[PDB]
């Protein structure tokens, strides 16, 4: 509801955050399940499901 | 020999299934 009324009647209801949310898909929903950086692994196993 | 084999060294092909964006 906050959502829905903070962007009431944007370019057409949202159509922007509608946009940057497909994006927001990243880190996420991909074949990788451990972001490796260096010596050290931050693993998102439990979590991707 | 080959036709064969396929039914001679051969590599082993394989590919997946997977889904994205719920496809």
């Amino acid at each position: 509801e906050n959502i829905y009324n903070r962007l009431g009647e944007d370019l057409n209801k949202w159509q922007a955050l509608l946009v940057q949310i497909r994006k927001a898909r990243g880190t996420f929903d991909n074949a990788e399940t451990k972001k490796e950086f260096g010596p050290v692994v931050i693993d998102y196993g439990k979590v991707q499901s | 020999a080959w036709t064969q084999v396929l039914l001679p060294k051969i590599k082993n092909v394989v590919h997946e299934l997977r889904i994205t964006n719920q496809v």
